[PDB]
């Protein structure tokens, strides 16, 4: 039974593990996903000046 | 009479000290056992705590 202690603390320790991790990647994920958004949001912005700045500079 | 009596009464003392003897060598059984499980299970959450906070930290990696 002093076997069975060592079983029992598996458990847990598979259990938490998995749920923890399962989740983490979701989470950060997630915000990853958020921020991405925001940055082709600051992007649009500064769009058409690179653009017209390009297209002066390879023309003669 | 007060010979056998006494030869009784010794026999009888020497039983007293095999079955002390014998008891003591089942108790140190049984103090073994209880140190060793202890022990062993000690070893199972060392490793296991440490598989845990580093597996976890593989996931803050990804």
């Amino acid at each position: 039974e002093a076997e069975a202690k060592a079983k029992a603390l598996e458990a847990q320790y598979r259990e938490r593990e998995r749920a923890e991790t399962e989740a983490l990647l979701a989470r950060y994920r997630e915000r990853a996903e958020a921020e991405a958004k925001a940055v082709r949001e600051k992007a649009m912005a500064r769009l058409d000046e690179a653009v017209a700045l390009v297209l002066k500079e390879v023309l003669p | 009479s007060k010979l056998e009596a006494i030869l009784s009464q010794e026999v009888e003392a020497e039983i007293q000290a095999l079955l002390q003897e014998a008891e003591a060598k089942a108790e140190a059984v049984k103090r073994e056992a209880e140190e060793k499980a202890k022990a062993l299970l000690q070893a199972r959450e060392r490793a296991l705590e440490a598989q845990y906070r580093a597996a976890l930290r593989r996931a803050e990696s990804a």
